[PDB]
């Protein structure tokens, strides 16, 4: 809503490439780890990719070799590059960020995003 | 507002024919058009109907398949292609125009008719 | 919105197409729903091109120009229901007028029967006269009432039955209600029916 | 007038600055573990944060228990005995060895504790790994604490500073080697911080043993030459002198844990500001706890010389220095209350709530120096048990109820966490009144029972 | 995943009613609940939607100010309270599930839709007490296409509210029997008809019995329909 703002989406022909971005404010973002979750109608919310504070990529099972997550720390953004998109990828993508609220807290806090629609078809 | 039939006459069994209707004074774009037949010394029965564009055409049980109807709003003319003609079809064919928008059935104007006779 | 083909007389194994015209320059993709005659509606198409998981591959969506079309490549005897298109306007969801498919069949002329009010109804004080039409297929028909050649209006009410599963035909009936005084004042009651399968309107009349 | 007050103040600024440096090194040792595991994941940062939250209260028990050993060796060295110090030091080492066992068992029960706080399985396994790594560090830490108690008692606070600092600067490379799997060491990951803390604690213990052996300054005591055999009579004696000053250090931490529990229903943007303010107040408390330890050493030494008036003067100059530094650090909190709240977090709502709570934290810091310095002052007088009575009945009986009454209830418009902080003020005050009136009675009692109790 | 509705029944005009929709099998905080009303013989219409909280909530213009929708997340329920009803609100209400931020995501290339629905509860507003039917004959005459086929009927009038069921010869006749849907008269009562195209050879010289059942009055009305 306010912490995380997603950007990107639109009508992508099959086999096309898209680059979603997620801008974070109010988050330290140097110690918070990020992820992307799709949710198509009829199905349930599921993970697509996730990156930790050290840049470790944890792509899903049927996402390998097609999606690449990147992250910037000078400007707080998390990029998700989608390649060879197929009509099964149409969904609303949510940017999720979990990590400590401050340097004095113990339990991590989680913030979701509004989500950006992505429709793939002719 | 006049209807004139054309095409028909005498034809051999198993032949092919095409009837046409000419309409003057009105536009058939907004209305539907149907064809009926009447045998000599008999009654007038339904043959076929063609509705507005995108609504399809409906045919009677007796003459299903062998008959087809098409419209032409540019020429204000309805055409009827008849194949596998039989002597029983010998009758005067009359065109009619359903002017009701909801197709409730008007047939407010008919044509003079055209005699189609089949005999070897 | 504007589902123009509100009735489709489609056969079995044929390709069909219906269109929803968004009657406003509002950006919202149309979602297509299907409702069977009596139960809850099901979702067929979302985003005007996608395919909901579970529906057959026959259903397809498209957006030609500013309208949204739905197509069915082959029409199995299962896809005989009504279809709606949903759009969004700022914060209000709008459905369509509705589109119902119909089994194509040869046109049949209805048979008309007339039933005068029975003597048992006279004691109550109100008399109902009914005329029914049976075994016709278009769904359209006109029924009119004439008492002593006077055309009544606002006093009759008509009902029509759903299509049958043996010959896919129809039937309807119209009832006219009159008090005893008005019934006794008049002489002749007639019900006339006009139809596309009829060369001329047919009237059934009776004198009390 | 000054007279001896300036002389005692200068001798107290020294012998207490090294203690401050040692304490900042000790806190930085855990800070580095947290801020260096955050470069691997957030799971590994939360794990080494929860494990630290469970590790501090457990080890504080033994750390407090050895603060009875501190003024014992202070008193002997002051009088001129300096020949029964080795026996007491050896017995204290054995006492640390013994007290390590219950703490090790309690930390071994970590997996059960992290079920009653809704910790996911990954964080739980990482926390358990960290705890099972630092269990090996526990005995070395307690032995180093006893050894530094010996050196501190002889008014030598310099070595523990250096060995402290060398520890911190050696945690940076050793963490890196184990967390990232360099130089042939395994890629432990976030768990590697614990296995580096264990190594650094053993290294610090070895270095402090080396300094005591050679020294050339402590060579006169000859601590590690006789190897006195254990004696249960003395071992019990030195446990009854240290248990009261460990119960208080346990109960303070438990009080703040309970307050964290009670303020949780007030929301999630209020608890964050609460813990930001509390964490800053913890370091500002590191400031006057160093003064109190030095005052305990000085009053222990002066009672050894049988100088009652000198002991009183040392206590009073400590209670004045604590108040002065408390005022200085309270004004800097009131001025830079926004920059400090922006170092911790970036949520502006949290920085506003914590900018409001860091205004009560200033009065809190002013009272939690008259409390701590006074507690340390009479601890040199061997008045351990008194502390445990007056501190407890002022903390738990006052602060927690008046915090709930002035906070989540209205039996007095309910105030938010600014009511719990007001209860904290209400408790710390009158803690600094009971502990301040016990000292006044002690400083004016018969001039003989003071020395006799000073030997108790 | 499943949705179940409740409430309905009979209400006097100007009264009030409450409908509850209970959802089981998902996280109620990730979706929004919509209410869709279908009048008898009409099309689907949208009534009101609520997200997880009261921050997001919308109503149609036709029912703005009358209805009010709320949600209880503890038991996963959505309540639609209707008050000051009118005679045109008698309908069937369906509970549907959609995306939470459907307005934010709405665009020219995206429309999530409504995935799962409910059975739907019937709520009718009426101003008449429950009454049994008044069966009446609709027999043919000597001029009802006699000699070929003939039609004979059974009329039902002035019943409320349960569907009056009909049968012929206690279920022994089903060839060519039509039962038209109920028609709501101007008086508030319902009318219905049944017809059979039985052969016209003295109607087979067999007695024809029209049996009528109305559950609230538990009346097995029996009418021997005979040629006048
Ligand atoms: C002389 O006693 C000590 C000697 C050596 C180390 C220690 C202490 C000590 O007392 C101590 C603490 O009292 C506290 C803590 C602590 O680490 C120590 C030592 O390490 C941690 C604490 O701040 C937290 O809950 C946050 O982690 C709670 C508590 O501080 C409470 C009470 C304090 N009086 C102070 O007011 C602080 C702001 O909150």
């Amino acid at each position: 809503q306010r912490q995380l703002v997603e950007s990107g989406g639109g009508l992508v022909q099959p086999g096309g490439s898209l680059r979603l971005s997620c801008a974070a404010s109010g988050i330290i973002f140097k110690i918070n780890d990020m992820g992307w979750f799709r949710q198509a109608p009829g199905k349930e919310r599921e993970g697509v990719a996730g990156i930790t504070s050290g840049g470790r990529t944890n792509y899903a099972d049927s996402v390998k070799g097609r999606f690449i997550i990147s992250r910037d720390n000078v400007k707080n953004t998390v990029y998700l590059q989608m390649n060879s998109l197929e009509p099964e990828d149409t969904a609303v993508y949510y940017c999720k960020s979990d990590g400590l609220i401050s340097y004095a807290a113990s339990q991590l806090s989680t913030y979701w995003g509004k989500g950006t629609p992505v429709t793939v078809s002719s | 507002v006049q209807l004139q039939e054309s095409g028909g006459g005498l034809v051999q069994p198993g032949g092919s024919l095409r009837l046409s209707c000419a309409a003057s004074g009105r536009t058939i774009s907004r209305y539907a058009m149907s064809w009926f037949r009447q045998a000599p010394g008999k009654e007038r029965e339904f043959v076929a109907v063609a509705r507005r564009s995108g609504d399809g055409a409906f045919y009677a049980d007796s003459v299903q398949g062998r008959f087809t109807v098409s419209r032409d709003d540019a020429k204000n003319t309805v055409y009827l292609q008849m194949n596998s003609l039989k002597p029983e079809d010998t009758a005067v064919y009359y065109c009619a125009i359903d002017s009701d928008t909801f197709y409730s059935g008007s047939y407010d104007y008919w044509g003079q008719g055209t005699q189609v006779t089949v005999s070897s | 919105m504007t589902q123009s083909p509100s009735s489709l007389s489609a056969s079995v194994g044929d390709r069909v197409t219906i269109t929803c015209r968004a009657s406003q320059s509002v950006s919202s993709a149309v979602a297509w729903y299907q409702q069977k005659p009596g139960k809850a509606p099901k979702l067929l198409i979302y985003s005007a091109s996608s395919l909901y998981s579970g529906v057959p591959s026959r259903f397809s969506g498209s957006r030609s120009g500013t309208d949204f079309t739905l197509t069915i490549s082959s029409l199995q005897p299962e896809d005989f229901a009504t279809y709606y298109c949903q759009q969004s306007s700022s914060s209000l969801i709008t459905f369509g007028q509705g589109t119902k498919v119909e089994i194509k069949r040869t046109v049949a002329a209805p048979s008309v029967f007339i039933f005068p009010p029975s003597d048992s109804q006279l004691k109550s004080g109100t008399a109902s006269v009914v005329c029914l039409l049976n075994n016709f297929y278009p769904r359209e028909a006109k029924v009119q009432w004439k008492v002593d050649n006077a055309l009544q209006s606002g006093n009759s009410q008509e009902s029509v039955t759903e299509q049958d599963s043996k010959d896919s035909t129809y039937s309807l009936s119209s009832t006219l209600t009159l008090s005893k005084a008005d019934y006794e004042k008049h002489k002749v009651y007639a019900c006339e029916v006009t139809h596309q399968g009829l060369s001329s309107p047919v009237t059934k009349s009776f004198n009390r | 007038s000054v007279h001896r007050y300036k002389k005692e103040a200068s001798n107290l600024i020294k012998l207490a600055t090294p203690v401050l440096i040692a304490s900042v090194a000790q806190t930085g040792m855990g800070f580095v573990d947290t801020i260096m595991a955050g470069g691997v994941s957030a799971i590994d940062m939360a794990a080494v944060s929860i494990a630290a939250s469970i590790w501090l209260p457990s080890i504080l028990f033994g750390v407090g228990l050895l603060m009875a050993l501190v003024p014992v060796v202070a008193q002997l060295n002051g009088a001129g005995r300096q020949h029964k110090i080795p026996f007491e030091v050896h017995q204290g080492l054995i006492l640390a060895l013994l007290v390590s066992v219950p703490i090790i068992a309690v930390l071994f029960q970590t997996q059960f504790i992290i079920r009653f706080m809704d910790v996911e399985e990954a964080m739980a396994t990482k926390t358990v790994g960290y705890m099972h790594a630092v269990i090996f560090a526990v005995p070395a830490y307690l032995l180093f604490q006893a050894l530094r108690s010996f050196t501190d008692g002889m008014s030598l606070t310099k070595p523990a500073m250096v060995i402290g600092f060398i520890g911190l600067l050696l945690n940076i490379p050793l963490n890196w080697i184990f967390v990232y799997g360099k130089f042939g060491a395994p890629e432990l990951g976030g768990v590697g911080c614990g296995v580096a803390t264990a190594i650094v604690y053993w290294i610090m213990l070895l270095l402090l043993l080396f300094y005591i052996v050679t020294s050339k300054r402590l060579a006169h005591v000859k601590v590690f030459e006789t190897f006195h055999k254990p004696q249960p009579k003395e071992l019990i004696r030195l446990f009854r002198l240290g248990f009261p000053v460990a119960a208080a250090l346990f109960f303070e931490v438990t009080l703040f844990a309970v307050v964290a529990l009670l303020v949780a229903p007030l929301g999630s943007t209020v608890v964050a500001a609460h813990q930001v303010a509390l964490n800053f107040s913890s370091l500002v408390f590191m400031f006057p706890m160093s003064i109190g330890a030095a005052v305990s050493i000085r009053v222990g030494h002066k009672l050894g010389e049988q100088d009652t008036k000198g002991a009183a003067i040392a206590a009073n100059v400590g209670l004045m220095t604590g108040l002065a530094t408390a005022c200085i650090t309270a004004l800097l909190t009131v001025l830079f209350r926004e920059q400090i709240a922006l170092l911790y977090t970036e949520n502006q709502v949290v920085v506003a709530l914590a900018m409001q709570l860091l205004l009560f934290a200033a009065i809190y810091q002013c009272m939690d120096a008259v409390q701590v310095v006074a507690a340390g002052s009479l601890r040199g007088y061997k008045d351990m048990t008194a502390i445990f009575h007056r501190t407890f009945i002022s903390y738990w009986v006052l602060g927690l109820p008046t915090g709930y009454i002035l906070g989540m209830t209205n039996w007095l418009q309910p105030l938010g966490a600014k009511g719990f902080w007001l209860g904290f003020i209400i408790g710390l005050s009158a803690a600094a009144l009971m502990l301040g009136q016990r000292l006044y009675w002690l400083q004016k009692q018969s001039d003989d029972v003071q020395l006799h109790l000073a030997a108790k | 995943v499943q949705l179940v509705e409740s409430g309905g029944g009979l209400v006097q005009p100007g009264g009030s009613l409450r409908l509850s929709c209970a959802a089981s099998g998902f996280n109620f905080s990730y979706y929004s609940i919509h209410w869709v009303r279908q009048a008898p013989g009409k099309g689907l219409e949208w009534v009101a939607y609520i997200s997880s909280s009261s921050s997001y909530t919308s109503y149609a213009d036709s029912v703005k100010g009358r209805f009010t929708i709320s949600a209880d997340t503890s038991k996963n329920t959505a309540y639609l309270q209707m008050n000051s009803l009118r005679a045109e609100d008698t309908a069937v209400y369906y509970c549907a599930r959609g995306y939470q931020y459907w307005q934010y995501h709405a665009s020219w290339y995206w429309n999530g839709g409504l995935d799962y629905w409910g059975q739907g509860t019937l709520v009718t507003v009426s101003s008449a007490s429950t009454k049994g039917p008044s069966v009446f004959p609709l027999a043919p005459s000597s001029k009802s296409t006699s000699g070929g086929t003939a039609a004979l009927g059974c009329l039902v009038k002035d019943y409320f509210p349960e569907p009056v069921t009909v049968s012929w010869n206690s279920g022994a006749l089903t060839s060519g029997v039509h039962t038209f849907p109920a028609v709501l008269q101007s008086s508030g009562l319902y009318s219905l008809s049944s017809v059979v195209t039985v052969p016209s050879s003295s109607l087979g010289t067999q007695t024809y019995i029209c049996n009528v059942n109305h559950k609230p009055s538990n009346t097995k009305v029996d009418k021997k329909v005979e040629p006048k």
